[PDB]
């Protein structure tokens, strides 16, 4: 009927996840974008 | 475009598209029973809103008692 | 050529990033430190005492205070509309303590929106242009004016001013209708129609252009991207927008001459705050607004109450629960 | 631009003047009658002055029924 | 400058209509609420 | 413990408000 | 499983994203305050 | 030629007034809604639903008086002149409240012809129909205050009633039993209408500022036809001076009146989002982090926690005199005074 | 000779018809 | 009658300050020559160079 | 009451999808007044 | 903390006569259209 | 001429709207419901 | 058979008798005046 | 200076803003070019004299009506100035500065 | 009632001199369409 | 010394800011990677 965890550690695991999951996520649409911009449209 | 052995067996449904009838088809149809809906739908709200109170229809919450 | 010349041609200059000229000089100093001490002060200030009966409100981001309730509070009452500065107090905490950063905050700030509004004249000057936006920014100043300085002019002291923050705002409203009827003032009641009725020409000039927009563009890319920025013609039919609303209300209800209607979207909200800013000032001296208390009695003499006296009844019960223990004496400032 | 007689040559029409200096007061003094003969009070259950209380009602008179609204107003005057 | 000598215009038109159903009850109401503050309790 | 959020808040949307102005994207003609 | 012809790209310029930057974070000082109740 | 055919080609013909498909529910139903206001506000009285008079009959000026509220007695009823409150008699659907209930009903059937006729034009004369969508704030506040704020509330005498001073009672109604100032929707709205109030100042105050020298008079508005095909002011000089006054400036005009239709509306339909969620008490009421700390520490004080006190003497105040169907006997002991007024 | 008392003759119309008086010493000297 | 003296003492002076802003603008645009509008021959703008 | 807003846009998007680009060059003669017996319609254009 | 007020006072002064000497250098004539 | 002005029907309507106006203010001081 | 339903019904007609006078009131308006070149 | 006639009256609309809200403040404040027996009391000595005629009127029933104990730890009808001057309680001290002719014996 | 048309003979005097001045031109109007 | 609040609400104000604040900053770079693509090396 419960368990005494780290509060800020919720904090710790997705801000640790969703910030260099979303640098990923980032940086691989603008590589895809300048594949799109370079080979079609030219 | 494929052609599966599902997408053979639903082809006449998606089949006559813009095949309409032509000049004013059933519309004068169809104003009587959008009319006989919308005359539906203020009598149930009406039976709600105890405007029309009839015989043996309570809408108090002791209508589900014992 | 000379060297007060060659640096008055770089403050009256418009080659900078933002213009910096000679009501700059007034404006950049004063709300660069309106605006330290508004940042300092919201995060960390002290309690202050306001009504000048030593009980201090806590009003800072370190004392608890969520962002809608936190507030730079105002001056002691026992201070009032005294001038106080850092250097007339015997430390620094106790200027903090009665609430100095309302009055170093406020008297530079309006200061600096004094000299900004003479700023947005300046650039009106050095570009060549009709130089009339500084009147449509003394709406706002006379309006930053009156909750600041006029209402602590005629109402005593500096606490009766607007304190600065969220929830400092609303306790500033409530306040004001138990004393001074704004709601029934025909002055607020004008603003009020500057304020919806200015809501309603942004929302009704600014549908019509863009509902009457010549395509310069494709379907599936954005509107906006046909309009090519310093091009010489118009964007959008007024012929056809005029031709609009002369069928929704009738013909002659409508300008089909656009300067004529965007003088009105001009007119109709900062007169309004005109108005608006009077009436705070006006009632700083206590001419408040209408009084029809009790006013329809029958035949034998009994009052019949109307709607303003239920406003009143909501008028009176804000009237003896603020200020709860600052009245020692029955009536208000009487 | 729309083809009927446009309206500020009514206004100035000789005949516009010779119909309805008499309506324009014609509908002032039916206005009047209206709130002056006890008509405006009767038709819509608006209170006389003297007609707020009552001897025998001195409170305030509210309705408590709903559906014998009709039994209890009629009551509640006089 | 002069009166429509002799144009066709009609007379009974929807404008005359759309004015009359903002003008007549107006015309009654003021008059109505003029006479009602001569009215002493 | 939770003026931390809220100077964070105010801070993060005061850069914003900076980058808007000197690292916008610039408005040339279009000759 | 042909080449789609009704792919497009999407845009977004420098001012889209200044308002988004501005309105998220608004949002969020807006909201905070009730979120912490 | 036709029917149906022919009736198109009359109800939407040119004339001064344009009546349209939409005009047979706008021009009916507008005409009874803002006609049914002002002869309740001329005529008919309060007094047998609320113990107020309101009506200019019996001594009330163009601010205190109003078509009150119905009743608490009634609660959700649609009150019809044939219905089973007020069978048949006009004087008792007028003495019940229900006119009330033929304004509201006929404003929310006339705000459809109005939103319906907007469409009708700008189809017919073929622009956008960007102007029926900047409708949908002025639908979105009058069907969520006036229609799903009472239904979720009690009755239908705790809805906004028409009149000048009957809405100031709800500015307050709303200030003391629900705390509504402090309820981020409504601060979404005061954000959404002062800065349509911002946008329509800022933007007409520099287009007659910023404007080319086309004449040759002193005054300015001689020198512009409708029909003209150059612009009538200086874009670039008007982004040349916000530019460095603000520091941030439109590029496109464009998008310039698309955010003065923006802002406006999506600041009244966030606003109207919360009164929904007033219609239920789903208010936003207190900082329970400061309730507790308040109650923990009698000298912890803030201007939130100086409204708290504020909207307990709204609510035991008023209770006596605005709701006067409960009976509120509150003595002069037991209601929230403060020391010595 | 006589000066000013028009739209076309100074620029400025009706609602702004006082300021047809800057340049025009004798009528400004009777408008005081 | 101060709360008069006082309060109309505010609705003439901000108005005559107004003014005031109205022609302090006006005169020193009306003697500079742009009190009609921009001139469309050459606005002092697009001879200037840009921002950034 | 959000889904209200969105009807009443795509029931404006599905009506006027001819013009969602913005009105063409067709409007300008089209739309002043008195030009047409009934409004919208070019083959009623009232001359003499 | 009457050294603040020496220090205030320069600097309140020193951005004033900025203001006035600065108006007073010929400010009507930093238009366009000459000089 | 067979005409009135045009500004002589806006004069004596516009005589009679602070002809009417000033009777609502007579009529606050007086009468009912002008707490006498 | 109630009194509260019979007046619903009494209202069916008089709403259909009072509003059949626009109905006809925009069908005698037409077919006496209607546009010249068109449906 | 702009040497035009749109000029001199500007100068002079904002001298006579300057002369219009002194001309307020007077008629608010000062009780001797504006004597309170004509104009009425001023804003501070209306709030002065209620404090003065509850200071008589529980003196009359027998107070010392210092030590006061008012409900703030504060003093109710005598009170401390912060400059340490003996002036009025109450919401009255921000009025502390008052003089007026029937208190200044 | 009796009352009522004390009300309504103003309104019965009203368009008495409306179909004096209009009745030979309304009848125009009904017998061209 | 102390004031007891939500502890989800972290989460929902800092997982409410990053994740749309990285929605269009995802967005606006491959928006300039098109352009860099398509005008330059194309
Ligand atoms: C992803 C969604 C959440 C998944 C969590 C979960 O998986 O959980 C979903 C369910 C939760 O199971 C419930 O689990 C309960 C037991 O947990 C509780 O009881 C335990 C002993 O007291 C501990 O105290 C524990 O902390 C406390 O939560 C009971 O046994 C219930 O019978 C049982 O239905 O998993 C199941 O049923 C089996 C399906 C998986
Ligand atoms: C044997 C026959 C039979 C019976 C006994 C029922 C029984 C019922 N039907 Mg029903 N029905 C039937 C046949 C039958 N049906 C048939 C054949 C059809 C045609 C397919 C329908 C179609 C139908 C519909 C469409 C609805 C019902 C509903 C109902 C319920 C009414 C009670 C209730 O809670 O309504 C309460 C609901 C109302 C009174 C509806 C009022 C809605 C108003 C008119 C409009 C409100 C929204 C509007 C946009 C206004 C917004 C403004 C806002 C601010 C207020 C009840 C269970 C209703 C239901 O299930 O709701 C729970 C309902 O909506 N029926
Ligand atoms: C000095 C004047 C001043 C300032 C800066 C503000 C600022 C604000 N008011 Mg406020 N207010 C004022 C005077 C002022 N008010 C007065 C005189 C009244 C009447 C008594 C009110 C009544 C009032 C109400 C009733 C409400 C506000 C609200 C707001 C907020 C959003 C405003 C909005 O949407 O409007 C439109 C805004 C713009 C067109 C431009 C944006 C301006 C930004 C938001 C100002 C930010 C100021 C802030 C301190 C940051 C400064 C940065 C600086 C330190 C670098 C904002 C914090 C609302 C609120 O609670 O939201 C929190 C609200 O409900 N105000
Ligand atoms: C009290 C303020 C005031 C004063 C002193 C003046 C004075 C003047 N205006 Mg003027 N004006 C005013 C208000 C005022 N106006 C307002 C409010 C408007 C806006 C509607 C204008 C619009 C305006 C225009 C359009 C013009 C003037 C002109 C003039 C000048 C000559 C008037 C003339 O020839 O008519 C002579 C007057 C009459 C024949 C009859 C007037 C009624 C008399 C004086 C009866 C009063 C007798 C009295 C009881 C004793 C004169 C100096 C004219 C100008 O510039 O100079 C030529 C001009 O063209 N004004
Ligand atoms: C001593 C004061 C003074 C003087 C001599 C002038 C002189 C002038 N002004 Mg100026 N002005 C002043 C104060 C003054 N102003 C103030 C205080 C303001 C701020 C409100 C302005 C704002 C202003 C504007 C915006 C404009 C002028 C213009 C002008 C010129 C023509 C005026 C005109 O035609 O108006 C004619 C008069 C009217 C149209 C009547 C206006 C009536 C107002 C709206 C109502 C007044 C309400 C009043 C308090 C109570 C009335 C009672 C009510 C029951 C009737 C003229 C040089 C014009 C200009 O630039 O010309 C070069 C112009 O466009 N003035
Ligand atoms: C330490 C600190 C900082 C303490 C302070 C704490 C504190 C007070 C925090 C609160 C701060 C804060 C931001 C609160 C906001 C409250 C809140 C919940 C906001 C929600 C946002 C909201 C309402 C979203 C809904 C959408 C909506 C309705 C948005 C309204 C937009 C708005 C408010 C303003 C935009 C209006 C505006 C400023 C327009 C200026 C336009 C302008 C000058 C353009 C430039 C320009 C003008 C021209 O005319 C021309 C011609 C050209 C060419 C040109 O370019
Ligand atoms: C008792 C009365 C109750 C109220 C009755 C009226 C209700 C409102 C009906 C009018 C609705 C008008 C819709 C206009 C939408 C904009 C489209 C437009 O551009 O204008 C209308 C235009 C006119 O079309 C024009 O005419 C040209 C030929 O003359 C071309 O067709 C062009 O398309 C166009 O330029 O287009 C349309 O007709 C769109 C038809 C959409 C119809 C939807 C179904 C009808 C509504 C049913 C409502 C039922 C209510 C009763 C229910 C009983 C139960
Ligand atoms: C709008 C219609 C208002 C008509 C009306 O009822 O005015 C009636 C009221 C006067 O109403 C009178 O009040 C008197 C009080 O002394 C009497 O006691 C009576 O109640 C009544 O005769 O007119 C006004 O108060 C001024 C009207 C201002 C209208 C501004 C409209 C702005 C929009
Ligand atoms: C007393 C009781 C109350 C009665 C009051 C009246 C109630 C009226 C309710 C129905 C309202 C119908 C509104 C129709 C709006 C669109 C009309 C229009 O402008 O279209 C006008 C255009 C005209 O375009 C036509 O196009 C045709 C080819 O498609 C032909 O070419 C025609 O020649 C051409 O003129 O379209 C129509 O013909 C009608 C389309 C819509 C038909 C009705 C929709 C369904 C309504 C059902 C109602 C049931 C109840
Ligand atoms: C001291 C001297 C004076 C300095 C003042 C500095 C103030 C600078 C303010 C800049 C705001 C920029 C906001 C980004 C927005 C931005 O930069 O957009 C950039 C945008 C550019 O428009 P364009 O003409 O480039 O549009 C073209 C494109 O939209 C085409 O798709 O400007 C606007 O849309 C109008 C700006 C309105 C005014 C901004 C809103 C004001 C509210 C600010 C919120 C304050 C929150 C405070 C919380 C603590
Ligand atoms: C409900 C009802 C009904 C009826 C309705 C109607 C028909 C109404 C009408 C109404 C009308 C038909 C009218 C009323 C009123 C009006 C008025 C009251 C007007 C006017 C006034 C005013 C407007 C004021 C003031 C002014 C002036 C004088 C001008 C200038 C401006 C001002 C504002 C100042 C029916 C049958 C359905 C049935 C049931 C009951
Ligand atoms: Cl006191
Ligand atoms: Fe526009």
């Amino acid at each position: 009927g419960g368990m005494s965890v780290s509060f800020p550690a919720y904090l710790a695991v997705l801000l640790g996840t969703f910030v260099p999951v979303a640098f990923l996520v980032i940086l691989y649409i603008q590589s895809e974008a300048r594949k799109a911009g370079a080979s079609s449209k030219s | 475009a494929l052609r599966t052995r599902l997408g053979e067996i639903l082809r006449p449904l998606n089949s006559e598209y813009g095949k309409v009838a032509p000049g004013w088809g059933t519309t004068p149809i169809m104003g009587v029973f959008m009319l006989l809906f919308f005359l539906f739908l203020l009598i149930i709200l009406q039976i709600y809103n105890s405007s029309l109170i009839i015989e043996n229809v309570d809408v108090d919450w002791t209508s589900l008692g014992n | 050529a000379s060297l007060w010349e060659r640096f008055c041609s770089w403050v009256t200059s418009t080659e900078n990033r933002l213009y910096i000229g000679w009501f700059g000089v007034l404006m950049i100093p004063t709300l660069l430190t309106a605006t330290s001490v508004f940042i300092i002060a919201f995060v960390a200030a002290p309690p202050v005492d306001i009504d000048g009966i030593r009980e201090p409100v806590a009003g800072s981001l370190l004392y608890g205070n969520n962002i809608i309730s936190g507030a730079v509070i105002p001056s002691s009452a026992a201070i009032g509309i005294h001038f106080y500065p850092i250097w007339e107090a015997a430390s620094l905490d106790e200027w903090l303590y009665n609430g100095g950063c309302y009055p170093l905050i406020v008297l530079h700030f309006l200061l600096g929106v004094a000299c900004y509004m003479g700023r947005e004249w300046e650039l009106s000057y050095r570009l060549g242009m009709r130089p009339w936006i500084a009147v449509a920014f003394s709406a706002p100043v006379a309006a930053a004016t009156a909750v600041f300085l006029i209402y602590p002019i005629g109402q005593g002291s500096f606490s009766d001013g607007m304190p600065l923050g969220i929830s400092g705002t609303f306790n500033f409203m409530i306040v004001f209708q138990a004393e001074h009827n704004i709601l029934m003032h025909p002055f607020h009641q004008l603003g009020v129609a500057g304020v919806f009725g200015g809501s309603l020409f942004s929302a009704m000039h600014g549908s019509l252009v863009t509902s009457s927009l010549i395509r310069e563009t494709t379907e599936n890319e954005s509107a906006n991207y046909g309009y090519k920025f310093g091009q010489e013609e118009e964007t959008y039919n007024i012929v056809a927008a005029h031709g609009y609303f002369g069928r929704l209300i009738f013909q002659y209800a409508s300008f089909n001459n656009s300067r004529s209607l965007h003088f009105f979207l001009g007119l109709w909200p900062v007169v309004g705050i005109w108005l608006t800013s009077i009436s705070v000032s006006t009632m700083a001296f206590n001419l408040n607004g209408f009084n029809f208390n009790q006013s329809v009695v029958d035949s034998q003499g009994r009052v019949i109450n109307t709607w303003a006296d239920i406003i009143n009844r909501a008028n009176l019960g804000m009237e003896v629960m603020h200020e709860r223990n600052a009245h020692n004496f029955p009536l208000d400032l009487a | 631009s729309t083809g009927e007689r446009p309206f500020s040559d009514i206004i100035t029409s000789i005949r516009y003047w010779v119909i309805h200096s008499i309506t324009i007061p014609s509908l002032f003094v039916a206005g009047w009658l209206f709130v002056s003969t006890g008509l405006a009070y009767d038709v819509f259950g608006t209170p006389r002055p003297n007609e707020y209380f009552t001897q025998d009602r001195q409170q305030v008179p509210l309705v408590n029924d709903r559906f014998s609204a009709k039994q209890e107003l009629e009551d509640l005057t006089k | 400058g002069n009166p429509n000598q002799s144009v066709t215009y009609p007379i009974f038109t929807f404008r005359w209509l759309a004015i009359h159903g903002i003008a007549v009850p107006t015309v009654f109401f003021l008059g109505a609420i003029t006479s009602m503050q001569f009215i002493q309790r | 413990m939770e003026a931390l959020v809220y100077v964070f808040l105010l801070v993060g949307t005061l850069m914003v408000i900076f980058f808007a102005v000197f690292f916008r994207d610039p408005p040339k003609i279009a000759k | 499983s042909n080449p789609n012809p009704n792919k497009q790209p999407v845009e977004l310029n420098r001012t889209s994203l200044f308002w988004g930057l501005l309105l998220i974070f608004v949002l969020a000082v807006l909201f905070s305050s009730y979120f912490f109740n | 030629r036709g029917w149906f055919d022919l009736i198109d080609d009359w109800l939407k013909r040119d004339r001064f007034v344009f009546i349209g498909w939409s005009g047979l529910l706008l021009l009916p139903c507008s005409y009874l809604a803002l006609g049914g206001w002002l002869t309740g506000t001329t005529f008919v009285t309060s007094w047998y639903t609320h113990g107020l008079a309101s009506s200019y009959l019996e001594g009330c000026n163009f601010l205190t008086a109003a078509v009150s509220t119905p009743a608490n007695s009634m609660g959700h009823s649609l009150l019809f002149l044939w219905g089973p409150e007020a069978q048949g008699d006009f004087t008792r659907w007028c003495q019940i409240g229900g006119l009330w209930t033929f304004i509201a009903l006929h404003g929310a059937f006339g705000l459809i012809g109005f939103c319906l006729r907007q469409f009708e034009i700008a189809r017919l004369v073929g622009l956008r129909p960007y102007n029926a969508i900047a409708f949908s704030g002025p639908i979105s506040v009058f069907v969520s205050v006036f229609l799903m704020y009472p239904l979720g509330q009690a009755s239908w005498f705790f809805a906004p009633s028409f009149g000048v001073a009957a809405i100031f009672r709800f500015l307050l109604f709303l200030q003391g039993f629900h705390n509504w100032t402090l309820n981020p929707f409504h601060m979404m709205g005061v954000a959404g209408i002062l800065g349509g109030a911002l946008l329509c100042a800022i933007h007409g105050a520099t287009v007659e500022n910023t404007l080319f020298e086309d004449g040759d008079a002193a005054d300015t508005f001689r020198a512009f036809t409708p029909t003209q095909s150059e612009e009538t002011y200086s874009m670039v000089t008007a982004n040349r001076f916000w530019s460095q006054i603000f520091g941030v400036a439109f590029s496109n005009k464009r998008w310039l009146h698309f955010f003065m239709l923006f802002v406006p509306v999506t600041g009244l339909w966030t606003s109207s989002i919360g009164i929904v969620g007033l219609a239920l008490n789903l208010r936003a009421y207190d900082f329970v982090s400061q309730e507790l700390r308040a109650a923990e520490d009698p000298e912890f004080e803030t201007f939130y926690t100086k409204n708290i006190l504020l909207n307990e003497g709204i609510r035991a105040w008023m209770a006596a005199q605005d709701q006067p169907h409960e009976n509120f006997i509150f003595p002069e002991e037991v209601l929230p005074r403060g020391n010595a007024l | 000779s006589a000066a000013g008392r028009d739209i076309e003759s100074t620029g400025f119309a009706w609602w702004s018809g006082n300021a047809r008086l800057i340049n025009v010493s004798g009528k400004l000297l009777g408008a005081h | 009658p101060r709360s008069w003296l006082t309060s109309s003492h505010f609705f003439l002076p901000f108005f005559l300050f107004i003014g005031h802003l109205w022609h302090a603008g006006r005169a020193r645009a009306a003697a500079a020559g742009f009190e009609k509008g921009i001139n469309r021959e050459n606005e002092p703008v697009l001879f200037m160079r840009p921002l950034d | 009451l959000l889904f209200f807003f969105g009807h009443l846009w795509h029931g404006s998007r599905t009506l006027f999808r001819d013009v969602f680009a913005g009105i063409g060059a067709e409007v300008t003669e089209q739309v002043e007044f008195g030009a047409f017996a009934k409004l919208g319609d070019r083959t009623t254009k009232k001359q003499g | 903390m009457f050294t603040l007020k020496i220090f205030v006072y320069t600097t309140v002064i020193f951005f004033i006569s900025l203001f006035v000497f600065g108006f007073l250098s010929n400010d009507p004539s930093r238009n366009p259209n000459r000089k | 001429t067979g005409r009135v002005p045009i500004w002589l029907v806006a004069f004596v309507g516009g005589i009679a709207v602070i002809g009417l106006l000033g009777l609502f203010i007579y009529g606050s001081y007086s009468g009912v419901g002008s707490s006498l | 058979m109630t009194p509260s339903l019979s007046s619903f019904i009494n209202s069916l007609i008089l709403g259909l008798v009072i509003v059949v006078i626009p109905i006809s009131g925009a069908l005698l308006f037409v077919s006496q005046k209607d546009k010249v070149t068109r449906s | 200076f702009v040497w035009s006639g749109e000029a001199y009256l500007s100068y002079s609309l904002a001298a006579l803003a300057l002369m219009g809200f002194t001309a307020s403040c007077y008629a608010w404040y000062n009780n001797t070019a504006y004597p309170s027996e004509f104009y009425g009391p001023t804003g501070p000595e209306a709030s002065q004299a209620q404090a003065f005629t509850f200071l008589v009127r529980d003196q009359r029933l027998g107070a010392n009506v210092a030590s006061a104990q008012g409900p703030t730890g504060l003093g109710k009808y005598l009170m401390r100035s912060p400059s340490g001057e003996i002036i009025f309680g109450g919401e009255t001290m921000r009025f502390w500065d008052l003089r007026a002719p029937w208190l200044e014996p | 009632d009796t009352r009522l048309l004390i009300v309504l003979l103003p309104v019965l005097a009203a368009a008495s001199w409306a179909l004096y001045n209009i009745g030979r031109v309304a009848l125009q109007q009904f017998k061209r369409l």
